[PDB]
């Protein structure tokens, strides 16, 4: 093989091959469920038109169960970094079309490598999940892979913001890395859910029969378990939300939350606010109305909105600077604090 | 009652005497009588029994004040005075060489038969002494203090007699808290493994097993004190990882010849794995549970893992004490890097 | 298989086989050259010849060039720690009877793991070298393996004493 001109043409073909993941048929299948592909989600998230991928051709090294034949470039996950609103952030996007987005050993190390880089340079990491779980074909090495990523989640905990977009059907170990990150944004729908143990086992073991959505759909986690922090209707909304969430956070624990969009003035009001609180000491009112009245342009990104409405917490800006707010909600439990609320 | 319960909650251990001179609750029953009409006695609401067996607020339940004080002194004996101190050494640990056999006798014929995991730890540690923490709560996991060759150790062991050693939400809370404590106070951690995974059902998902379970993962990954895992039998899926493996930070990993480390239970694995292949094979029933035997023969062992380097060595049960003693003596001066932060954001 | 008493039996056989490395035919060849085997050197170095070994059964992951056939336990190197004159010391001893003691990926990762443990614990490391070089059959993965060892040597430089015994055709 001599000419370089032919060499570059070969590269272009190989990359175009790698980009297809599991193939046009499978991506159309992903699309027919209402989901976007791993790469389409990334292009939406990053200042469109740019993503720096690492270990793009990396494949699996397993040989058992035919894995010696199924060598998909990238091993099921896209990893790298880009700019989100001009700021550097890292991300991984699992490709469900590549062996159900299962967690391969090489698949895990690519994610781990992203976390190691984000930790070295102090940049956030958003994991766009879409994995059925461990790659059973790789046995114990698959679990070890999970362990390695969990390790990175803990080391990065409180050092660099960690946001997960749960955009798939997570079971078993695929559930824990998200638990270890700071915020879980999940889309509600038939195609999205997460649980440690699937329904099939709860049957033979427990004896109880339940649907995937009733066991771990977006609604159960955003309204009962407290596992999900933000529940949304679509993937486009999930990524717009992540962009908004990131806008309130520093790139790492060595930076102050970014100052932003004017529109203060800082001189408060004079009326309204004092009219909200009832005469009685027990009658409910809208605590959220008081927050909107206090913060810049009344904007409030509410965390755990649908879980334990018992208390309210979220982000906002006051005269351009980021603040976190914790406020008792009279409308639920009379503002009485509770187990779920204390956790939230 | 009220504010009087929170300081104790914030401390590391609560020893409570069982008796009518009540105990604790954030809000008394009085309010429940005014609004509704469900009279509840002090004991039923916050008795030592409810807190040691249900809420997990109480770590030790005793029958008298003299017992609470004696236990306090005993607990103190396993603890260093502070942060910069190493736990206190004691009874001239001579019996460091080889564990008394019979240990491999505790584990039954097939993994279908249970056994008392404490029987195994009694044989491993000094004089069989073990101070069990949270003894009557989340019994599917065993957690407590002991001495090995004179040095204090913290143990986290699955209990085959409760929920089949499967980890629960309460168990994860129990084990994770005990792990963070030991680490903060330089107490080495020994993990004894025999768990099929986590307890299933909406009941567990609805109450957030996803976040409670991650607490164990966080605790071990966080800990920098010496950590050795001894896999006695089953070690499946997430449970396997939650007990401490190399990628999560285990310094040394050992397995008895009876260990079975599987990515998933050997059935749940074949039922997602085998179908297109076998659903069409010689026999329609044979090949239905025949490959379930296949997996086990091919993976329900520790050797596959040992070949992958995931397990440092396969040892004879009898050797467990010596292996621990050697490993702990070698890790005594262990030091590990952790990234600067005010603190982490452990799931709650 | 239900007898645990039979499992302890298998273990002892498997280990008996792992201690053999390349086999009696290879060990006699090593001996014919006037050299000891990896384990004999370690028994001489450590008090009472005792050594706590790590990753005893670890084998190559490679498949190309018949490596899916030649999968010896330990992948050509014995790694672990022990005491010499009562002090904790870490060490690796390459086994020439296993693929010319060449540096396979797993083989390199056992040496790296030893160095990580020694460096984390403040113990010296003794390297009884006896290998012809890179394991050609594992290609660039073997080179990657070397770099990982070299990195450990550098991090450990001036932190822990590093002594190497050159006992082979490097």
């Amino acid at each position: 093989k001599p000419p370089v001109e032919k060499l570059i043409e070969e590269l272009r073909q190989l990359k175009e091959k790698a980009y297809k993941g599991g193939g046009d048929e499978r991506i159309q299948f992903q699309h027919s469920k209402g989901k976007l592909t791993a790469r389409e989600r990334l292009a939406l998230l990053f200042d469109d038109g740019k993503f720096n991928e690492i270990m793009t051709f990396a494949t699996t090294r397993a040989t058992e169960f035919g894995l010696d034949k199924q060598r998909f470039y990238g091993d099921g996950v896209v990893t790298g970094w880009g700019k989100v609103d001009g700021r550097t952030v890292f991300a991984y996007a699992q490709d469900f079309t590549v062996l159900g987005g299962s967690l391969g050993e090489t698949h895990a190390n690519k994610i781990v490598r992203a976390y190691e880089l984000a930790l070295k340079v102090g940049a956030p990491v958003v994991g766009i999940n879409d994995s059925g779980g461990a790659r059973i074909q790789e046995g114990a090495l698959s679990l070890e892979g999970y362990g390695a990523v969990f390790k990175m989640n803990v080391m990065a905990s409180g050092v660099i913001p960690q946001i997960t977009i749960m955009a798939g059907p997570a079971a078993g170990g695929a559930v824990y890395s998200p638990a270890l990150t700071d915020f879980i944004i999940m889309i509600k729908g038939d195609a999205y859910y997460m649980f440690v143990t699937g329904p099939e086992i709860t049957k033979v073991v427990l004896g109880e029969e339940v649907s995937f959505q009733d066991l771990g759909g977006a609604v159960v986690h955003a309204t009962k378990s407290g596992v999900v922090h933000f529940m949304v209707d679509s993937e486009q909304e999930a990524i717009n939300l992540t962009k908004r969430l990131l806008s309130y956070l520093p790139s790492n624990n060595m930076e102050e939350p970014p100052y932003i969009d004017t529109g203060d003035p800082a001189d408060r009001d004079a009326t309204g606010v004092e009219q909200i609180v009832p005469n009685d000491a027990a009658k409910p009112y809208n605590m959220r109305e008081i927050i909107y009245k206090i913060v810049d342009n009344g904007e409030f990104l509410e965390v755990h909105k649908h879980w334990a409405q018992n208390i309210i917490v979220g982000f906002a800006r006051i005269a351009g600077n980021v603040v976190g707010i914790v406020a008792n909600n009279p409308e639920e439990f009379g503002g009485s604090i509770d187990i779920d609320a204390a956790d939230k | 009652a009220g504010g009087a319960v929170y300081s104790p909650a914030l401390t590391d251990f609560i020893i409570m005497i069982k008796g009518d001179a009540y105990y604790m609750f954030v809000t008394g029953p009085e309010i429940t009588k005014v609004v509704l009409g469900e009279e509840v006695s002090f004991q039923d609401l916050g008795g030592a029994v409810v807190h040691a067996t249900k809420s997990g607020v109480v770590h030790f339940m005793v029958d008298s004040e003299q017992e609470a004080i004696n236990l306090t002194k005993r607990l103190l004996s396993y603890l260093p005075s502070n942060n910069m101190e190493e736990p206190p050494y004691i009874d001239t640990g001579d019996p460091a060489d080889r564990d008394a056999t019979g240990v491999e006798q505790i584990v039954p014929n097939d993994a279908a038969k249970p056994y008392n995991m404490r029987e195994i730890i009694y044989k491993i540690v000094d004089n069989g002494e073990f101070l069990e923490v949270h003894k009557h709560w989340a019994q599917n996991i065993i957690v407590g203090f002991a001495r090995i060759a004179g040095n204090v150790v913290g143990i986290v062991a699955n209990n085959p007699e409760e929920f089949g050693g499967s980890i629960d939400i309460d168990a994860a809370d129990k084990a994770a808290r005990f792990i963070r404590f030991c680490d903060a106070f330089n107490i080495p951690l020994i993990s004894l493994v025999d768990t099929p995974g986590y307890v299933p059902g909406t009941d567990q998902e609805y109450k957030g097993i996803i976040r409670h379970g991650a607490k164990m993962l966080y605790a071990f990954a966080e800990a920098t004190v010496p950590k050795i895992t001894v896999i006695v039998r089953k070690s499946y899926g997430g449970a396997h990882i939650a007990m401490s493996i190399k990628s999560l930070g285990a310094d040394l990993v050992y397995a008895w010849p009876t260990a079975e480390i599987a990515v998933t239970g050997p059935e749940g694995a074949v039922r997602i794995l085998y179908r297109k292949e076998i659903q069409q094979a010689s026999n329609p029933d044979d090949v239905l549970k025949q490959r379930i035997a296949e997996y086990r023969k091919l993976f329900a062992n520790p050797y596959w893992a040992a070949e992958k380097g995931l397990v440092d060595d396969v040892i004879e049960p009898k050797d467990t004490r010596r292996v621990i003693v050697a490993g702990l003596e070698m890790l005594k001066t262990k030091r590990e890097y952790r990234y600067p932060k005010k603190h982490g954001n452990i799931p709650l």
